[PDB]
């Protein structure tokens, strides 16, 4: 039951804010939700978490949605992003959204 | 920030040998076991599920029961080291490690089996 991460493509002018939404409803006994950017290789580099910079994760009033927000977006922030729900109990599991791409222009 | 790291992303391993691949995680003074979870998987098969110092064999993909293990004496050093014996062609691919220990992260490792 993978999370969703939208919009799947997002163009913004540098200095503006950039807001994805990660939606994940899960019945997991113990879990965390992480925001990843892909490295210049395909390595998952953690940017932030719910719970636990300009990379801010915020649960919304309806509860199943979260804003992953890049504040005051730089140009070389441009790249690939995703949210990864990690269940810790009873069964450890990693669930990833499809990858979204962020373009920041001059 | 709890982050996991890998020494290298890609390992070349000889067919028919034993391999070890690793993910590193920060550890303070001593290891709190009860606060530690370690998971390895490959291609959605579950290899290691180590939860507070106990392998849960129930949830392990049964073809690894005997050939896979986490090096227990490396954990206090901040090293999650998965070791698989008798590496074959099928063991090539992308492995994922997740460690949870105030709180969580994961990484991917490519294994290339040279034969
Ligand atoms: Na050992």
């Amino acid at each position: 039951n993978p999370p969703t991460f939208s919009p799947a493509l997002l163009v913004v002018t540098e200095g503006d804010n950039a807001t994805f939404t990660c939606s994940f409803s899960n019945t997991s006994e113990s879990f965390v939700l992480n925001w990843y950017r892909m490295s210049p290789s395909n390595q998952t580099d953690k940017l932030a978490a719910f719970p636990e910079s300009r990379f801010r994760v915020t649960q919304l009033p309806n509860g199943r949605d979260f804003h992953m927000s890049v504040v005051r977006a730089r140009r070389n922030d441009s790249g690939t992003y995703l949210c990864g729900a990690i269940s810790l109990a009873p069964k450890a599991q990693i669930k990833e959204s499809l990858r979204a791409e962020l373009r920041v222009t001059e | 920030a709890f982050t996991v790291t890998v020494p290298k992303d890609l390992y070349v391993v000889e067919y028919g040998s034993n391999m070890t691949i690793e993910c590193k995680f920060p550890v303070e003074k001593q290891l709190d076991l009860a606060a530690l979870i370690v998971y390895w998987e490959m291609e959605d098969k579950n290899i290691i599920q180590f939860v507070h110092g106990e392998e849960d064999l129930k949830v392990q993909h049964s073809s690894y029961r005997q050939r896979a293990r986490l090096l227990k004496d490396q954990l206090s050093l901040g090293n999650a080291a998965l070791q698989i014996t008798d590496v074959k062609l099928q063991d090539a691919g992308v492995y994922r490690c997740m460690i949870s220990y105030g709180g969580a992260d994961y990484k991917r490792i490519t294994v290339k089996v040279n034969a």
